[PDB]
C-alpha cells in the first residue's frame, strides 16, 4: 500500500496567517490522485480539495492544494476561526486509499504557566476501599507539558492516566488532570505524596505536595 | 461495472427533478386544457385565480420512451443490486451513457408500463418508519391492466390476488413479521390520489381501486369473479399534476379509446395507527408524479467529470 | 442536498457481530453513488474499510472475510441504504465507523479513478464500543480546597456522564475533562473549577451528576 507521511504533527497559528501542511507519498503519484479533509473535534471530517488542486463545491478559496515530486501540500490562506481543527491527505492512486497521520492546527499565544493544585482522596473514597490522588494544572500554554508523580520519593510508574481538555474558546489555553490510583492498602502505608510538573513558562520544575493526614 | 463506491440516494437524485421538469413539458405541447386554473396570492390571503383559455386539440397522447444521455463533463452512474434500497453506498456501480428507454407514464396509485424488479418485489421508502413516506413498491412481475373509454378495466383478480400477497408479504418483512397486514382503499383526498388515476388517449381516466386495496390478511374475493373490474370514468375537469390549480380538457371523441399496460409497480402509503398493535395498514397513495420518475432513476445518478 | 444519516452507537461483547446502517437522504441510486465505509479509532487516523460500486462489493486486506458490505435502493418510506456487517467483534474493532458516498456519474470528474476514490459525502458516524462490561452507575467524590475545587467521578459504564454546577448557575472557569478509561474497563472523569479563595466558607459549591444509562442522578455539595 502508498503510505503518506503528514508534516508537521502540529502547528499554531493566528487568525489572518498563511499555513502550509505538508504530505510525502512513498511512491510517486502521476495522476495527482491526491485529497484533503477537515475534521473538528466531535464532528466528521469533509472534503476540502480533491484531484491534487480542484476544490469541492462551496470550499473557501483560500484554501488550495499544490504539488512537487512525492510532496503535496495544503496551502492556507487568511486563517479563520472555524479553519482550526485537524486535516488529513489522502491518496486514492493505488487500492486500498490510505490517510496521512494527521496535522492539528490550533491557536497561537503567549506562554502561561499552569496553576498547580493537588487533592488527596477524600476521606468518603477511602471509606469505599479506594484510593485517587488528583493532580491538576489549569490555564496554560502550550499544551506540552510532563507532570511525575512520587511517593515517599518513589517514581511512579503505569499507575496513572491523564485528561487534557480542547484548547479553550476564550483564552486559547489548555487545562490538564492527572490521576494517581493505589489500593487503600498502600496509600495507607507512605507518607508524603508529590505531583512534579515541567512546563516552558516555568523557569524551574514546580512541585506541589502533601503529608497524608494534614 | 466501474471499481469504485459511491453513494446514491434516489430520493434526492437530481435526474428526478430534470425529467420531472421535462415531462411537464412534454406536457405543455401536447395535452393543452381549454382552461386551466391556477392559485395567485401576494400573500394577504386573497387569491384572484389566473385563468387560461387556449385552443384545445384533441390528440391521442401516446407516450414515447426516453433516454437520458450525460452530455459531456457529464458521466451517469448505475448502481447494480437485485436488491438496492436506492439510498446509500452501491458496491457493483458502473458509467453508462443513457439509462435504459423509460417511457414517462403519469398515473397515480399504480406505476404503468415502468421498470420490473429482477429478483423479486422490492419496496423502497425514504423512511419506512415515517407513516408520511410513501412506499414505492417494485413488482417483479406486472400485471397486465386494460382500460377503456367504455367505463372500466379489467385486471386478473388471480394476478391480483398473488401481487398483494407477494407484496403483503415484502411489507412484514420490514415492518414486522408477528404484524398483520391489510389493505385500504384511498383514506380521501382529491379524485386524482383516491382513484387509480392515469391518462390513455389523452383521457383523464378516474377508475375506482377499492377491489385492488381492499384485502385482509385472511379472506378473499374471487365468488363468481375471474376478473377484476374497476368502474373507471373520464373526466374533462380536473386538478393538474403539473402545479396546484384545475384544468378542462375537451370531451373525448374517438370511437375508441383502450389501454393495456404493465402494473410493474404501486404507491403505497400505510397509515401511521401511532404504535398500535401490530396491524399496519396500507392504501394507495402517490400524486407526486415524481416518485414515479424516481421508482426509474432509484439506480442512477449523474456525475461531473474529473 | 445529501445528507447520509447512521444507526445509533452499539455497545457489544467480544465474539459478537453487529451490523451498522446509513440512510443515503438526497441519493438516487446506488446505481450511480459508490458507498465507501471508513473506520477511526480513538485518538487515531482514518482507515479504509471496504466499498459497494456499481452493485458490486468488496473489501481491504485487512477486512477481507470478516465484513459483509450491501446496499438497497428504496423509495417512499425510505431513501436508499447501505449497510456494514462485522463480525467476531474484538476490542481493536472498537471505533467511529463513517459511511461515505461518492457520486461515479461522470467519469472524468476526478473524485475517483478506477474503484479508488476521494469521499464527498460523510454520515455523523456511529461508535461501536467492543467491551465486555455491564452498565454501572458512578460514585461521586469532592475534590475539596484564587481555590481550586471540584468532583471525581468515577466508575461507570457506558458513556456519557453529564455535569453541571450549582444547578446550571456557575459555568465560569469550570473545566470538564473527557473520560477516561481505566485498566478495569469503566470509565472515570473529574470536573473542576477555580474560585476566589475569599468566598470559600461564604458560598456553596455543588456538583450536579447525571448518568442516563443506570438512571443515576446525584447531587454532590463541595465542602472544604
Ligand atoms: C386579484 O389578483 C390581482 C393579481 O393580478 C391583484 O393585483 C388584485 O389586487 C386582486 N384583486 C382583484 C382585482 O380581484
Ligand atoms: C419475484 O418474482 C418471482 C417470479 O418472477 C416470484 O416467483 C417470486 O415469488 C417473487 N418474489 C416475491 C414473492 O416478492
Ligand atoms: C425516520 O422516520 C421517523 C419517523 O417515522 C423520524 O422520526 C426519523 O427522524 C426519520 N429518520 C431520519 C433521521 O430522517
Ligand atoms: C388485455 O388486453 C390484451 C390485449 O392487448 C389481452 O391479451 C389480455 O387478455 C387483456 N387482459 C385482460 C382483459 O384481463
Ligand atoms: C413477534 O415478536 C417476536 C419476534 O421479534 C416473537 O418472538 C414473538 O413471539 C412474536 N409476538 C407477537 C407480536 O405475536
Ligand atoms: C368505488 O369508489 C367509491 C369512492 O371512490 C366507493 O365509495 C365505492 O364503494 C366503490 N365501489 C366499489 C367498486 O366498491
Ligand atoms: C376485507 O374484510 C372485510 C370484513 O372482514 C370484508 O367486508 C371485505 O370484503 C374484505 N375485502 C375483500 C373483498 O377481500
Ligand atoms: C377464484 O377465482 C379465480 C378466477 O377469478 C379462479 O382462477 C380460482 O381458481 C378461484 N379459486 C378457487 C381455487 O376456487
Ligand atoms: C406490457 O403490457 C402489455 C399490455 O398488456 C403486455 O401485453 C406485455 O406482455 C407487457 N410486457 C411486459 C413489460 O412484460
Ligand atoms: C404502456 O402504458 C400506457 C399507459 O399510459 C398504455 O397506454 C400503453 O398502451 C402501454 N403500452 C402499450 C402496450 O401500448
Ligand atoms: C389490538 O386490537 C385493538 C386495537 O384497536 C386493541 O384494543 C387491543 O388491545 C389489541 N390487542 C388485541 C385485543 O387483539
Ligand atoms: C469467526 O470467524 C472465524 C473465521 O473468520 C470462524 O473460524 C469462527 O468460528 C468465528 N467465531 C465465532 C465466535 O463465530
Ligand atoms: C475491482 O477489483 C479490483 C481488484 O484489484 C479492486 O481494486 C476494486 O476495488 C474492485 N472494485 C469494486 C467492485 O469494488
Ligand atoms: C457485481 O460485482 C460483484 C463482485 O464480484 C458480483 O458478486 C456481482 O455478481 C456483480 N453484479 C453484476 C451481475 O453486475
Amino acid at each position: 500500500d502508498i503510505q503518506m507521511t503528514q508534516s508537521p504533527s502540529t502547528l499554531s497559528a493566528s487568525i489572518g496567517d498563511t499555513v502550509r501542511i505538508s504530505c510525502r507519498a512513498s511512491q510517486s503519484i502521476t495522476g495527482n490522485w491526491v485529497a484533503w479533509y477537515q475534521q473538528r473535534p466531535g464532528k466528521a471530517p469533509r472534503l476540502l480539495i480533491y484531484r491534487g488542486a480542484a476544490l469541492l463545491g462551496g470550499v473557501p478559496s483560500r484554501f488550495s492544494g499544490s504539488a512537487a515530486g512525492t510532496d503535496f501540500t495544503l496551502t492556507i490562506g487568511n486563517l479563520q476561526a472555524e479553519d482550526f481543527g485537524t486535516f488529513y491527505c489522502q491518496q486514492y492512486d493505488t487500492y486500498p486509499g490510505t490517510f496521512g497521520q494527521g496535522t492539528k492546527v490550533e491557536v497561537k499565544r503567549t506562554v502561561a504557566a499552569p496553576s498547580v493544585f493537588i487533592f488527596p482522596p477524600s476521606d468518603e473514597q477511602l471509606k469505599s476501599g479506594t484510593a485517587s490522588v488528583v493532580c491538576l494544572l489549569n490555564n496554560f500554554y502550550p499544551r506540552e507539558a510532563k507532570v511525575q508523580w512520587k511517593v515517599d520519593n518513589a517514581l511512579q510508574s503505569g499507575n496513572s492516566q491523564e485528561s487534557v481538555t480542547e484548547q479553550d474558546s476564550k483564552d486559547s489555553t489548555y487545562s490538564l488532570s492527572s490521576t494517581l490510583t493505589l489500593s487503600k492498602a498502600d496509600y495507607e502505608k507512605h507518607k508524603v505524596y508529590a505531583c512534579e510538573v515541567t512546563h516552558q513558562g516555568l523557569s524551574s520544575p514546580v512541585t506541589k505536595s502533601f503529608n497524608r493526614g494534614e | 461495472l466501474e471499481n469504485v463506491t459511491e453513494n446514491f440516494n434516489m430520493w434526492k437524485n437530481n435526474m428526478v427533478e430534470q425529467m420531472h421538469e421535462d415531462i411537464i413539458s412534454l406536457w405543455d405541447q401536447s395535452l393543452k386544457p381549454c382552461v386551466k386554473l391556477t392559485p395567485l396570492c401576494v400573500g394577504a390571503g386573497s387569491c384572484n385565480t389566473s385563468v387560461i383559455t387556449q385552443a384545445c386539440p384533441k390528440v391521442s397522447f401516446e407516450p414515447i420512451p426516453i433516454h437520458y444521455c450525460a452530455p459531456a463533463g457529464f458521466a451517469i452512474l448505475k448502481c447494480n443490486d437485485k436488491k438496492f434500497n436506492g439510498t446509500g453506498p452501491c458496491t457493483n456501480v458502473s458509467t453508462v451513457q443513457c439509462t435504459h428507454g423509460i417511457r414517462p407514464v403519469v398515473s397515480t396509485q399504480l406505476l404503468l408500463n415502468g421498470s420490473l424488479a429482477e429478483e423479486e418485489i422490492v419496496i423502497r421508502s425514504e423512511n419506512f418508519t415515517n407513516n408520511a413516506k410513501t412506499i414505492i413498491v417494485q413488482l417483479n412481475e406486472s400485471v397486465v391492466i386494460n382500460c377503456t373509454g367504455a367505463g372500466h378495466c379489467n385486471l386478473s383478480k388471480t394476478q391480483w390476488e398473488n401481487t398483494l400477497e407477494q407484496i403483503a408479504i415484502k411489507l412484514k418483512e420490514q415492518f414486522g413479521n408477528n404484524k398483520t397486514i391489510i389493505f385500504n382503499p384511498s383514506s380521501g383526498g382529491d379524485p386524482e390520489i383516491v382513484t387509480h388515476s392515469f391518462n390513455c388517449g389523452g383521457e383523464f381516466f378516474y377508475c375506482n381501486s377499492t377491489q385492488l386495496f381492499t384485502w385482509n390478511d385472511t379472506r378473499k374475493l374471487n365468488n363468481t369473479g375471474r376478473n377484476i373490474t374497476l368502474p373507471c370514468r373520464i373526466k374533462q375537469i380536473i386538478n393538474m399534476w403539473q402545479e396546484v390549480g384545475k384544468a378542462m380538457y375537451a370531451p373525448p371523441i374517438r370511437g375508441q379509446i383502450r389501454c393495456s399496460s404493465n402494473i410493474t409497480g404501486l404507491l403505497l402509503t400505510r397509515d401511521g395507527g401511532k404504535d398500535t398493535n401490530g396491524t399496519e395498514i396500507f392504501r394507495p397513495g402517490g400524486g407526486d408524479m415524481r416518485d414515479n420518475w424516481r421508482s426509474e432513476l432509484y439506480k442512477y445518478k449523474v456525475v461531473k467529470i474529473e | 442536498q445529501i445528507h447520509l444519516v447512521q444507526s445509533g452507537t452499539e455497545v457489544k461483547k467480544p465474539g459478537s457481530s453487529v451490523t451498522v446502517s446509513c440512510k443515503a437522504y438526497g441519493v438516487n441510486t446506488f446505481g450511480l453513488y459508490a458507498v465507501n465505509w471508513v473506520r477511526q479509532a480513538p485518538g487515531q487516523s482514518l482507515e479504509y474499510i471496504g466499498q459497494i460500486w456499481r452493485w458490486k462489493s468488496s473489501a481491504s486486506h485487512h477486512f477481507r472475510g470478516r465484513v459483509l458490505i450491501s446496499a438497497v435502493d428504496l423509495t417512499g418510506s425510505s431513501p436508499p441504504i447501505s449497510s456494514l456487517e462485522i463480525k467476531n467483534l474484538t476490542s481493536d474493532d472498537t471505533a467511529v465507523y463513517f459511511c461515505t458516498t461518492t457520486s461515479t456519474y461522470d467519469k472524468w470528474s476526478g473524485l475517483h479513478h478506477d474503484g479508488v476514490m476521494a469521499f464527498s459525502s460523510w454520515g455523523q458516524g456511529t461508535l461501536i464500543s467492543v467491551s465486555a462490561a455491564s452498565t454501572k452507575g458512578p460514585s461521586v467524590f469532592p475534590l475539596a480546597p484564587t481555590a481550586a475545587l471540584g468532583c471525581l467521578v468515577k466508575d461507570y459504564f457506558p458513556e456519557p456522564v453529564t455535569v453541571s454546577w450549582n444547578s446550571g448557575a456557575l459555568t465560569s472557569g469550570v473545566h470538564t475533562f473527557p473520560a477516561v478509561l481505566q485498566s478495569s474497563g469503566l470509565y472515570s472523569l473529574s470536573s473542576v473549577v477555580t474560585v476566589p479563595s475569599s468566598s470559600l466558607g461564604t458560598q456553596t459549591y455543588i456538583c450536579n451528576v447525571n448518568h442516563k444509562p443506570s438512571n443515576t442522578k446525584v447531587d454532590k455539595r463541595v465542602e472544604p
